[PDB]
């Protein structure tokens, strides 16, 4: 499948959940990596973004504070920690890989990924 | 013949006693290249294609990720990409196919033709020219988030040089000549709309320039003089570079149906770059 996400849930708001996803796809120190989400009826947004070589970050302004987003090499790895979650945060989350060869800096990207995962499905109540 | 995905094989004729990353990277990985291969024309039968879903596509993908993941000297190389036993790969031999739908004429083949794996963006570079008339194709055109892949019908040929700063030439004549059949072809598919060009408006700082790889330099040229004798585009380097524009990555402005559209160069998305080459093919089980 290339990423596989895992770590959805049904939550209360106020609580946390841990995404992963596993990139058996080729990787690169060129890659950016990261998390985008699908409220229900809503169209497509960044949440969060990686460097895969630099671990530099980007977040969407919403989730400042709550989400964090890591990555383990090794292990061809992505996560995105959620605290303090909140109904807005209710959504599909898609893993994301984009390959940028040409790149001049370490900042991720927050739009056009190459690739996303079927998605692991998140609902935070009350 | 079911489509069938499947893992390709590569063939190339690199060279093992040469020093450069694409040589190096096919000297491992691909096999040598049938010189003289048949081709069989299939009389009478039509197939669907859809270059937008396009296995093979995934497939170049990851192993040009791994060829610059590897590494020097850096001039890319022909690669063919070759259905293993009991596959073969379908070549459409319409000369004006727009990627999706039906194809008439067929032909059956081990292996693609040679193709240079060119990272950029917003031009391509040293790319298959089309047969007959340019081409435009799109997943689907009144979409604006869907990209547009230009395939020229002639080349032009684009001159870059270094003094950090650098620059490109373009031949003026030659490329107004292109916009404006490019723009004939633009209409046909907008309800014969004015076409209106643009710079780039943003995205990663690498697609807002024409970017490419010179023999190890990273050139990255600045195309408002392009989109908006010689035209001279300023460049950043982060030696002397001429290649080939054989087509163009564009994306259309959204917005109210005013009485034009606008469009602008993109890319950035390097899976397009091997789409606008691999769209005439299609990966099928033959046992
Ligand atoms: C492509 O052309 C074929 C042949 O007329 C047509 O059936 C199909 O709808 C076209 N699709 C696109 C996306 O242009
Ligand atoms: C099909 O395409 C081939 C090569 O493009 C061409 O030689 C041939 O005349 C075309 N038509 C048929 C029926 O073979
Ligand atoms: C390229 O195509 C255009 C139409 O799109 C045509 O007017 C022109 O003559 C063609 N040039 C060549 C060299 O085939
Ligand atoms: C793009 O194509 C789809 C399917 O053909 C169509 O439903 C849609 O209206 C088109 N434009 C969009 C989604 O903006
Ligand atoms: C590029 O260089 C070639 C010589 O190889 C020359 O014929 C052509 O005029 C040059 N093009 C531009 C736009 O300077
Ligand atoms: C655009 O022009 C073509 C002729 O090339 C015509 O068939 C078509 O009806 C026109 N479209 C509109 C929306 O007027
Ligand atoms: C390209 O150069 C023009 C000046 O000629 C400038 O206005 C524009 O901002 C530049 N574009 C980028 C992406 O740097
Ligand atoms: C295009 O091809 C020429 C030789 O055919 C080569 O010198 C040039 O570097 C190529 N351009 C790119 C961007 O690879």
């Amino acid at each position: 499948v290339q990423l596989q996400e895992s770590g959805g849930g049904l939550v209360q708001a106020g609580g946390s959940l841990r995404l992963s996803c596993t990139v058996s796809a080729r990787t690169s120190s060129s890659h950016d990596m990261g998390w985008f989400r699908q409220a229900p009826g809503k169209e497509r947004e960044f949440v969060a973004a990686i460097s895969w070589s630099g671990g530099t970050t980007n977040y969407v302004d919403s989730v400042k504070g709550r989400f964090d987003i890591s990555k383990d090499n090794a292990k061809n790895a992505v996560y995105l920690q959620m605290n303090s979650l909140k109904p807005e945060d209710t959504a599909v989350y898609y893993c994301a890989a984009k390959w940028r060869p040409l790149r001049y800096s370490d900042n991720p990207s927050n739009s056009d990924y190459n690739y996303w995962g079927q998605g692991t499905q998140v609902t935070v109540s009350s | 013949w079911k489509e069938a995905n499947t893992t390709l094989f590569c063939a190339s004729d690199a060279k093992a006693y040469d020093t450069e990353a694409h040589n190096v990277w096919a000297t491992h990985a691909c096999v040598p290249t049938d010189p003289n291969p048949q081709e069989v024309v299939l009389e009478n039968v039509t197939e669907n294609f859809n270059m937008w879903k396009n296995h093979m596509v995934e497939q170049m993908h990851e192993d040009i990720i791994s060829l610059w993941d590897q590494s020097i000297s850096f001039e890319p190389i022909p690669i063919h990409f070759c259905a293993p036993a009991g596959f073969a790969i379908l070549k459409c031999n319409d000369k004006k196919f727009n990627g999706t739908g039906p194809c008439t004429n067929v032909s059956t083949v081990q292996c693609t033709h040679g193709i240079r794996p060119v990272v950029s963006t917003q031009l391509l570079l040293n790319g298959s020219l089309a047969e007959e008339e340019v081409v435009i194709r799109s997943e689907n055109f009144t979409n604006n988030v869907k990209n547009i892949i230009v395939q020229l019908n002639e080349s032009v040929q684009i001159n870059c040089t270094r003094h950090r700063q650098a620059h490109c030439n373009i031949s003026r004549e030659k490329w107004q000549n292109t916009l404006k059949q490019i723009v004939k072809k633009l209409r046909e598919q907008f309800k014969n709309k004015t076409i209106a060009f643009a710079p780039s408006s943003g995205g990663d700082p690498e697609i807002v320039m024409h970017s490419f790889n010179c023999n190890g330099e990273f050139f990255y040229c600045n195309t408002t003089k392009l989109f908006t004798t010689v035209i001279t585009l300023p460049c950043r380097i982060r030696i002397k570079c001429s290649s080939n524009i054989t087509g163009l990555l564009l994306t259309r402005d959204g917005g109210v149906d005013t009485t034009k559209e606008t469009f602008r160069p993109g890319g950035g998305n390097m899976k397009d770059n091997w789409r606008s080459e691999l769209y005439k093919y299609k990966v099928v089980r033959i046992e």
